[PDB]
């Protein structure tokens, strides 16, 4: 489009987009972490008696 | 064996557990690195009275008789 005001609203997604793409992958290692304290808190638990 | 009156006496071994006997139906079974229960899983509360010597006795029994 010709409006400059137009096309800064689609240019302002593409730079988040290009953000996301990067940030939102941490929540891979959160699931990492989570799964990973899952287990330390069953071993820890194990029943000995 | 019925399961034992909730009794919120416990001693924790490695973390604090915050073991609450209300929370579940069976008490779950007490792991050594977990937490330690309190004492007498089947036990009530009772006065009792230690028995005085014989010889002690028998030195009440004769005052008392010679004082009657
Ligand atoms: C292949 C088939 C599917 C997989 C199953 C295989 C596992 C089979 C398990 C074999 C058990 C056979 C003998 C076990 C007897 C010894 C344990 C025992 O006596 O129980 C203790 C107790 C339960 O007793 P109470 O609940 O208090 O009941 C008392 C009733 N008055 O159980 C336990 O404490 C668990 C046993 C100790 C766990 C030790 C953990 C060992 C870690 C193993 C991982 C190996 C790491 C490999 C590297």
């Amino acid at each position: 489009y010709i409006s400059s005001v137009a096309e800064m609203m689609f240019d302002y997604t593409a730079c988040l987009v290009f953000y996301i793409r990067i940030l939102a992958q941490w929540i891979r290692v959160v699931l990492m972490v989570v799964t990973f304290i899952s287990l330390s808190h069953y071993v820890s638990d194990f029943d000995i008696t | 064996a019925p399961n034992p009156y909730p009794n919120g006496i416990h001693f924790d071994r490695v973390f604090p557990t915050h073991y609450d006997p209300l929370a579940e139906t069976n008490r779950t079974k007490a792991n050594l690195q977990l937490i330690k229960y309190a004492p007498g899983n089947y036990s009530t509360l009772v006065v009792t009275s230690e028995k005085l010597p014989r010889p002690c006795i028998r030195t009440i029994q004769n005052y008392r008789r010679c004082q009657m």
